């Protein structure tokens, strides 16, 4: 794990060493070899894990989170490096020093075999995506969002930590694989149902679950692309993450400690599904997609069955990837009108084709085309809770058809219909924008075309 | 010259540049005296 | 360079993780009890000093 | 001042609490006591403003009857025990005053009301002095008798000077009385791992003493008294915006910083010790701390207030005054969290 | 809480006993940690100073490199003669209590009966 | 001239070099059980002298 | 800065390098009147500095290269926009009396300290006692405002107790139908659009508040324009003054210790003449103090500090 | 009101560099970042990384996994075994409780 973390820490004397004519080019060619450097984790022909250190490990869950993050930096830098032409020098590489140090921690938590440095590295993950938010954001209103984000994560995290030090106290080491092999089987009284609360509210909080997801939509609106790429792509994730490396030690209670989580999931999505098609702001739209496909993501790591956790895995890959794209092409419209209005731009069909090519697959690939890995983790996602109970299909299945329709209501109301000629400011393709929605949409073809590497833990 | 007032750093301070260079070579060799003392008085002790 | 390499450097992290574990809850345990009775070289609180007394024939002898 | 008394008052400042560390006589810690009260008011009254008189004398009624009540604890000890310091067997009474006294002293809540206005009106430097240098004798005094003194009380005092601290901190918009109030709840934690392990509480000492002074130190830069005074900061020196940033955060307790594994290893050492609730809610309140610490953060460096005309002219001048112990300062207070083990015993 | 053992120098950095101890590597990452703390302090402070970051004052950047090591190699050392006589007075204290300290026998997946939890 | 314009290209290079080296150290680290496990405990060839490096 | 605590101990006390011509003297008058020519002359023949009168340009001037800079560094006021649309909306009336207040700050500043390092007595031209004048002047005529005028006033509280006065202040009364005269033989086309409600205000406000003011504390030494042209006289007066009034004489070595260390100290000079105050007229916002502040830095000799700057032929750095 | 700077406007860029890739003001760097992202991007990591991807081989043990099923399948089948015993573990070897 040292071979991806040393050059992605030298990347940061890289950025500040390179030439201001100079930067941008060298970061971005060396953030994508260390993406390549990171595809060597794949080399799986063993049912062991690659442990390659005392205090880093490789997983089959791990692994898909830990490329995803190195190929969302350079295609972050990309995303980035337009609205910072008008930028101070040392500003822009501040900023790419951001996102470098961001990747860098995120591998690293990713990466954690100990849970006291995976809360550590969650918190030094927590500091600069707040600084990205409040330095780089556009409106007002970043100050409140990033107020929102981090005290939700902070809340969620103080009693993460106490139950943490607690279970290292009782056990004694915090490491996982120790954990996994002497698990103990709770006894079922009220302090466990606190210490499963503690534990599990952080990871719930930054999912997000719903009725505490009032922080995930003002920070995404607020955000700057790479901000929003990089909290919709990697930190829900995160979360997910968090939630099943820590439920392998808190049998058997989370059997009937489960049940409100899942209820709050389904109705949530089913809720924020119905905002989404009710929703005047595009990237507020996003972001609610992002709450229900993450619902779904917590429904099925409560319910704690082999096809809910892989569906989980593909589906936080394929979520990821997806929002990101999504979150780029509201970006670059953003660029070309300087407005965040649902129902503003509408003809951009006309005007710009092949972007609408990729908006009509970005949607497809959001309300779960066959035979994408969307569709994969929902589809298993869906199967694992009608095993868990039959009469959840009604809401998987309003979920599905609400889905669909803000998925269709976005493309029709953004490129379909008549073209606003007042619009006298549409440049007509960036290479750069373009080549940003090609590195998204084509690793989401080639996980269609394989679907093994992202199954995860269980198959 | 350039500057209307002569700064205060127009010329180096060479007795601080002599001092602060005398005194990290200093600290290094003594550094490596006592780590290579360190190392044979641990020989010593343990019998290696 | 195989599986092998992999399984024993497993082996080999899951011994010191479980042997850091067992000192620490050992380490637990000498503290509470060298803190609940001190007598190790732990908890040793302070005594007045001895060296600081007259043993001097003084003016009373009932001394 | 003349070199003859700022040397004379100078030394006497040293010399208190020196006096008051290497004395094993109860009455020669008091007299370092007097010895650190009485040179540090002139220093406190030296501007000579109405302001700096109220905050002396404040400080020196408040002071002084602390003082006699430790006077009071050390003679009744005297009393029982016919010897000068408390061993073992002296009174619970003796030692609940001791406590008592020696935390209005330091100036925890609820004995803290005059440490905001103290730290007011008094200089950025002798509010520094004031605020790390006049609490290491005090905390000698109460670390020498760990083992003697009441939990409950300690922890009751504890976990009021963390919630008042919070909540005086969230409200206040000068800066020396923000640094009194996160002294109050930096104070709190202290002595709220005192009874179980002094040890941390020396840790959470120094990390809080090489936080507080190079705040004080960017602080004393351009004599930044107020919110808006530091958020022109980057007008002014924008060098210094990163570092106000990262000591604020590490006075927050965030990781990675270093001011995480103060109270990182003082919940750790309560949850040995099986004091959950207590633990829990000194780190809600250190959230809240943090809280108040985020807000002047977004003031001075995330966000850029606008500047005045005359910044121009300011820009024009050039400054020597960030010294060499600065910087030092900053990057051991902000990045020596993998130095854990090192920095804990 | 290690103060009051016996044998306890006062005031001591480091006693005889820890020369029976390894010394530090030299070159180990905790101290080419602390001259990377070093040379970042030395850059910050040019920085700060409104000079060039990297080009100006090389002594003082040198100095600082070379006192920041200093130091933490002989804090260093001081910390694990810390640590190795803390291990040293627990292991002794364990080997003078063992009634207190009762080796436990761990029985095999055999004769336990561990109670199974189905997820249906 | 290129050697000093073009310096900055190294340092990346540089780092992935030197964790590989770091990892071979974690791995030369961690052998205590090297031709130990239960799984693969087999009798050394007579040409080599360990099983992995 | 190399003077210090240290410095005074090994001696540099003020008042052993003082002499009989180490006096403050300021020369202060209306607009047009025989201002620069006296002061050039008492300074001269005295063996004084002369300090002109600080104008927008005085700190370009006093720091750096020396040139006068761009306008947007220099206050962004103008003294000739003043004088064609005195009651513009933008607030250049303000602007230019708080600049040219922080300059005469600074000016001062620059004095005391030459006065109190080698203690060659300082002739300046019309010192931060007398542009007050000004102000009242702009806000008697409604150029300015209320809350300028109490911006102003406050800044000047913060700022003028912690110096010391001149031991003399000189002036010259020219009647304001005289300085309307010399403003039309000069010529200047913005200068001559002045009114005499203008001219009148100021010499009101020196009549009635700079002249007492200064006399409980120092020797005046008010000349008509005839006693003046003619700057001898003026000077006997000087040399047979009689200093027996003011803070100069309970000063000591300590007290001009702190003094010198304050006015060497530039930035402690003008901290507070950049008080947060957020009166329209002065405050500025980000981007425009963004887009300004990167410019100075980017212009020559800017970017570091003085000496660290190896585009204008500085060496040694790597040594320092 | 306050000496604040007007809003900028947002030029044509493609006026002044008609072949503008989106990546920088000046016509060299811009191409140059082009061609860094699309070869480093695309040439070296979408094909490479792909490749190496096809061609890790037995990836988690599958077609190990389904060769040692074929196997026992055989064995199991010429020996008249049980494909599948019931119980993975053998009864002999686990004791149960008396009550
Ligand atoms: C590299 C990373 C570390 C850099 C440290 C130094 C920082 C610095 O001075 O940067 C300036 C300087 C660049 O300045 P410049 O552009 O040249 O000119 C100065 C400007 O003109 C000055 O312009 P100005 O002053 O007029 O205005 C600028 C001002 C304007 O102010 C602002 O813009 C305000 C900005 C506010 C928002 C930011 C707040 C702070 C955020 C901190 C990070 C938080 C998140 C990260 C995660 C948590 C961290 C705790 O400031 C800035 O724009 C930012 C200044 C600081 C930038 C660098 C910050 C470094 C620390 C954070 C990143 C690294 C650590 C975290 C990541 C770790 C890995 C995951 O940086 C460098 O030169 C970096 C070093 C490059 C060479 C490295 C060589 C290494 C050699 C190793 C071998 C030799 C030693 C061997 C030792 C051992 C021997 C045994
Ligand atoms: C260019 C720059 C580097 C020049 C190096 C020149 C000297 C040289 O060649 O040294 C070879 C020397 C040979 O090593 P060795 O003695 O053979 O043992 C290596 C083994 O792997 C044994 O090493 P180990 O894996 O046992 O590590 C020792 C241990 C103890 O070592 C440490 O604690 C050092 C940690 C350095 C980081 O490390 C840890 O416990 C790692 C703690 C990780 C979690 C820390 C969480 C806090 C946040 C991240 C770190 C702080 C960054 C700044 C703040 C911003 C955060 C976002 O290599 C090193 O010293 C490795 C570290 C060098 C890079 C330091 C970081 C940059
Ligand atoms: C983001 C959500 C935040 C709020 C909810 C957080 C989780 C709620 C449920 C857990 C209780 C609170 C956290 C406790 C952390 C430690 C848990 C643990 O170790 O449990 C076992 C322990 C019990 O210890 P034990 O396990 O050793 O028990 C010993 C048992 N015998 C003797 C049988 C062996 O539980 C506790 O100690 C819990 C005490 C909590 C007291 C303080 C609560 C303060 C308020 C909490 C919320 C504050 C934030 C929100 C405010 C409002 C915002 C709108
Ligand atoms: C938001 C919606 C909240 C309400 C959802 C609907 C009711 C759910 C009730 C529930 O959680 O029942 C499960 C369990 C039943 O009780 P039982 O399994 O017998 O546990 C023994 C307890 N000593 O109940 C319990 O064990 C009692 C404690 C359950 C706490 C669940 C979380 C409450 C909300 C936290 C936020
Ligand atoms: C844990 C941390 C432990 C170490 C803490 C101290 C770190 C080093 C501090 C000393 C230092 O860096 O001094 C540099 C300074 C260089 O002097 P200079 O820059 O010329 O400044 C004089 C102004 N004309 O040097 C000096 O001023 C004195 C040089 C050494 C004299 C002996
Ligand atoms: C064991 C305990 C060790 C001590 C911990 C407590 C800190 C004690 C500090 C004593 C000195 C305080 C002092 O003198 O403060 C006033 C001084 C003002 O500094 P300044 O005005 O910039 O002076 C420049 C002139 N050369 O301020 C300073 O010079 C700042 C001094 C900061 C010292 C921090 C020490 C941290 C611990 C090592
Ligand atoms: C510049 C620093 C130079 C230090 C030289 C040596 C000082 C010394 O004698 O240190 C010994 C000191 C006390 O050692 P000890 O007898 O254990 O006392 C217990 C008190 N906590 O040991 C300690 O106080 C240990 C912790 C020292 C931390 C220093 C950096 C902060
Ligand atoms: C792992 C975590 C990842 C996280 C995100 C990473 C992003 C960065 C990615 C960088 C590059 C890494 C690429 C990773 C995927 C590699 C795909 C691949 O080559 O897979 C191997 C596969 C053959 O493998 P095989 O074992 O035969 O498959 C299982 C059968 N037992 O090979 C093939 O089958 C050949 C594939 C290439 C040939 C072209 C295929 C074109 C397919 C067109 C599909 C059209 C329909 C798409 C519909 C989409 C609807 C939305
Ligand atoms: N509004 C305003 N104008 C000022 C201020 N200070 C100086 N001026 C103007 C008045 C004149 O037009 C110009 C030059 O000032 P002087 O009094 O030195 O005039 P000048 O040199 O033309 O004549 P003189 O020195 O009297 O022989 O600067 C001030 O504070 N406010
Ligand atoms: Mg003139």
């Amino acid at each position: 794990m040292l071979k991806i973390i040393l050059p992605s820490l030298m990347l940061l004397p890289l950025t500040w060493l390179s030439s201001p004519k100079k930067t941008w080019t060298n970061v971005t060619s060396y953030s994508f070899l260390i993406s390549l450097t990171s595809l060597t984790l794949l080399w799986q022909t063993d049912e062991n894990y690659k442990n390659f250190s005392n205090m880093f490990s490789s997983d089959p869950l791990s692994t898909p989170l830990i490329i995803l993050t190195a190929w969302l930096l350079p295609l972050m830098l990309m995303a980035s490096q337009n609205h910072l032409k008008k930028d101070n020098n040392v500003l822009q590489k501040l900023y790419i020093s951001m996102l470098i140090s961001l990747q860098i921690l995120l591998i690293m938590t990713f990466s954690a075999t100990e849970l006291i440095m995976f809360y550590i590295l969650f918190e030094a993950t927590l500091i600069p995506t707040l600084i990205i938010i409040t330095r780089w954001g556009n409106q007002t209103e970043r100050l409140n969002a990033g107020i929102y984000f981090l005290f939700y994560t902070l809340i969620g995290s103080i009693p993460l930590l106490i139950a943490l030090i607690l279970i290292q106290n009782h056990v004694g080491t915090l490491n996982l694989m120790i954990l996994s092999f002497t698990t103990h089987t709770l006894d079922a009284s009220w302090s466990n149902n606190l210490l499963w609360l503690a534990c599990m509210m952080a990871f719930l909080i930054k999912m997000p679950l719903y009725g505490v997801h009032l922080w995930l939509p003002k920070a995404h609106v607020e955000a700057p692309i790479a901000g929003s790429m990089i909290l919709a792509a990697i930190l829900l994730k995160l979360g997910s993450y968090g939630m099943i490396r820590i439920s392998i030690i808190l049998d058997p209670l989370t059997k009937y400690m489960a049940y409100p989580f899942i209820l709050l999931s389904l109705w949530g999505m089913i809720m924020t599904s119905s905002i989404c098609l009710r929703q005047t702001d595009l990237k507020s739209l996003i972001a609610y997609s992002s709450v229900s496909h993450m619902a779904l993501v917590i429904a099925s790591i409560m319910i704690q069955t082999p096809w809910s956790f892989m569906g989980a895995t593909m589906l936080m890959i394929a979520h990821g990837l997806t929002s990101s794209l999504l979150f780029c092409l509201a970006n670059s419209n953003y660029e070309r009108i300087h407005s965040r209005t649902m129902i503003m731009a509408r003809g951009l069909q006309m005007v710009f084709p092949l972007m609408a090519t990729w908006w009509l697959m970005a949607s497809l690939a959001n309300l779960a085309l066959p035979p994408s890995i969307n569709l994969m983790g929902e589809l298993f996602i869906t199967m694992s809770l009608f095993s868990w109970s039959n009469f959840t299909i009604i809401l998987m299945g309003i979920n599905i058809i609400i889905t669909g329709m803000y998925s269709m209501y976005m493309i029709i109301t953004t490129q379909r219909g008549k073209l606003t000629n007042h619009m006298i400011n549409l440049q007509p393709s960036h290479t750069r924008e373009l080549t940003l929605m090609a590195l998204h949409m084509i690793p989401l073809i080639l996980l269609t075309t394989s679907p093994k590497l992202i199954t995860g833990l269980t198959m | 010259k350039f500057y209307v007032r002569e700064p205060v750093n127009a010329k180096p301070n060479w007795l601080a540049v002599g001092l602060s260079v005398g005194a990290s070579v200093f600290m290094w060799i003594y550094l490596i005296q006592t780590h290579n003392e360190d190392v044979l008085e641990y020989k010593r002790r343990n019998g290696l | 360079d195989g599986p092998e390499k992999n399984y024993e450097k497993t082996l080999a992290i899951l011994q010191i993780e479980s042997e850091k574990a067992e000192l620490r809850l050992k380490e637990q345990e000498v503290r509470r009890l060298m803190r609940a009775r001190g007598d190790g070289p732990w908890y040793q609180f302070p005594t007045p000093e001895k060296e600081f007394i007259d043993h001097s024939p003084k003016a009373t002898p009932d001394n | 001042m003349n070199p003859i008394t700022l040397a004379i008052i100078y030394f006497t400042i040293f010399l208190g609490p020196v006096i008051t560390m290497s004395s094993t006589n109860l009455m020669l810690m008091w007299v370092g006591l007097e010895f650190s009260l009485l040179a540090i008011i002139p220093m406190l009254i030296n501007k000579k403003n109405p302001r700096s008189t109220e905050a002396a004398t404040k400080y020196f009624v408040t002071q002084a009857t602390a003082s006699m009540i430790i006077l009071l604890a050390i003679v009744l000890n005297y009393k029982q025990l016919g010897t000068w310091m408390f061993q073992q067997q002296t009174n619970g009474l003796i030692l609940n005053m001791t406590l008592m006294a020696l935390s209005m002293k330091l100036g925890l809540a609820p004995f803290h009301f005059w440490l905001p206005e103290v730290t007011q009106g008094i200089p950025l430097h002798m509010g520094l002095i004031l605020l790390t240098w006049q609490k290491i004798a005090p905390l000698s005094i109460l670390i020498q008798i760990y083992p003697l003194l009441n939990s409950t009380i300690i922890l009751m005092l504890a976990i009021t000077s963390i919630f008042m601290g919070a909540w005086g901190g969230l409200n206040q918009t000068q800066m020396r009385k923000i640094m009194a109030y996160s002294s109050i709840a930096h104070m709190g934690w202290m002595l709220a791992i005192l009874p179980y392990n002094p040890s941390l509480t020396l840790l959470n000492l120094m990390i809080y003493i090489i936080l507080t002074a190079p705040m004080f130190m960017a602080l004393m830069l351009n004599n930044s008294m107020t919110i808006n005074s530091i958020s022109l900061l980057w007008n002014k020196t924008p060098a210094m915006l990163t570092m106000i940033s990262l000591m604020l955060l590490s006075l927050g307790g965030l990781p990675p910083l270093t001011g995480f594994l103060p109270k990182w290893i003082i919940i750790t050492e309560l949850m040995k010790n099986n004091c959950l609730i207590m633990a829990t809610l000194m780190a809600m309140m250190a959230l809240l701390n943090l809280f108040f610490y985020t807000r002047l953060i977004y003031s001075t460096s995330l966000t850029m207030f606008p500047t005045n005309n005359n910044s121009k002219m300011m820009t024009h001048q050039t400054k020597t005054k960030p010294n060499l112990m600065f910087s030092t300062l900053a990057i051991m207070s902000t990045m020596t969290l993998p130095l854990a083990p090192q920095l804990i015993t | 809480m290690m103060n009051g053992r016996p044998g306890h120098e006062p005031l001591k950095f480091l006693p005889d006993e820890a020369r029976s101890l390894p010394p530090p590597k030299l070159n180990d990452p905790r101290l080419v940690y602390m001259g990377l703390l070093g040379y970042c302090t030395g850059l910050m402070d040019n920085m700060l100073r409104m000079r060039p970051v990297m080009r100006a004052g090389l002594h003082r950047q040198l100095l600082f490199v070379t006192s920041f090591v200093f130091a933490g190699y002989f804090y260093l050392k001081r910390q694990n003669y810390l640590y190795a006589v803390k291990d040293h007075d627990m292991f002794g204290y364990i080997k003078l209590h063992p009634e207190d300290f009762p080796e436990k026998e761990k029985k095999t997946y055999a004769e336990i009966l561990e109670p199974f939890h189905p997820v249906r | 001239q290129l050697l000093r314009e073009h310096w900055v290209h190294i340092l990346v290079p540089a780092g992935f070099v030197f964790g590989c080296y770091l990892d071979r150290k974690d791995d030369e680290k961690l052998t205590a059980f090297r031709n130990k496990s239960m799984l693969f405990q087999r009798e050394l060839r007579p040409n080599e002298e360990v099983t992995w490096k | 800065l190399r003077y210090g605590l240290l410095a005074a101990i090994l001696g540099d006390k003020t008042t052993k390098k003082l002499h009989e011509y180490s006096r403050v003297i300021t020369v202060d008058g209306n607009i047009c009147s025989g201002k620069n020519k006296l002061a050039k002359e008492i300074a001269q023949q005295l063996g004084m500095k002369h300090y002109p009168e600080a104008g927008i340009q005085y700190s370009s001037t006093t720091t750096g290269d020396g040139r006068p800079l761009d306008i947007e560094f220099s206050g962004s006021c103008s003294l000739e926009k003043f004088y064609d649309d005195p009651k513009s909306n933008d607030g250049n009336s303000y602007r230019l009396q708080s600049w040219l207040y922080a300059s005469r700050l600074l000016q001062y500043a620059d004095a005391l300290e030459h006065l109190l390092s080698t203690g060659q007595g300082v002739v300046l031209e019309r010192s931060i006692y007398s542009d007050f004048v000004f102000l009242e002047a702009m806000y008697n005529q409604g150029y300015i405002r209320k809350q300028c005028v109490d911006h102003y006033n406050e800044i000047k509280r913060l700022t003028l107790p912690e110096y010391l006065p001149p031991h003399a202040v000189i002036y010259i009364d020219v009647p304001v139908p005289e300085v309307q005269s010399r403003i039309q033989k000069k010529g200047d086309p913005h200068e001559m659009k002045v009114t005499s409600a203008y001219l009148q205000d100021i010499e009101n406000a020196y009549k009635k508040t700079f002249l007492p003011k200064m006399s409980e504390m120092c020797e005046v030494l008010v000349y008509d324009s005839w006693e003046a042209e003619d700057p001898t006289k003026v000077v006997e007066d000087i040399e047979y003054l009689k200093y027996n009034k003011g803070p100069w004489l309970k000063q000591d070595d300590w007290t001009f210790h702190y003094l010198r260390m304050l006015v060497q100290d530039k930035t402690e000079v003008l901290n507070y003449t950049t008080i947060p105050v957020y009166l329209p007229e002065i405050t500025i916002g980000a981007h425009q103090g963004s887009r300004i502040y990167n410019s100075f830095r980017e212009l020559p000799g800017r970017k570091y500090a003085p000496g660290y700057n190896a585009e204008v032929g500085d060496k040694w750095i790597w040594l320092k | 009101q306050w000496q604040e700077d007007p809003e900028p406007e947002d030029e044509n860029v493609y006026a002044k560099n008609p072949d503008f890739h989106g990546y920088d003001s000046d016509p060299v760097v811009d191409v140059w970042n082009m061609r860094a992202v699309f070869f480093f991007g695309f040439s070296i990591v979408l094909v490479f990384g792909t490749t190496f991807v096809a061609y890790v081989p037995d990836y988690r043990m599958q077609e190990w996994a389904r060769r040692e099923a074929e196997r026992l399948v055989k064995y199991r089948e010429v020996n008249g075994l049980p494909i599948m015993e019931s119980n993975y573990f053998d009864p002999s070897k686990i004791q149960l409780p008396e009550d």
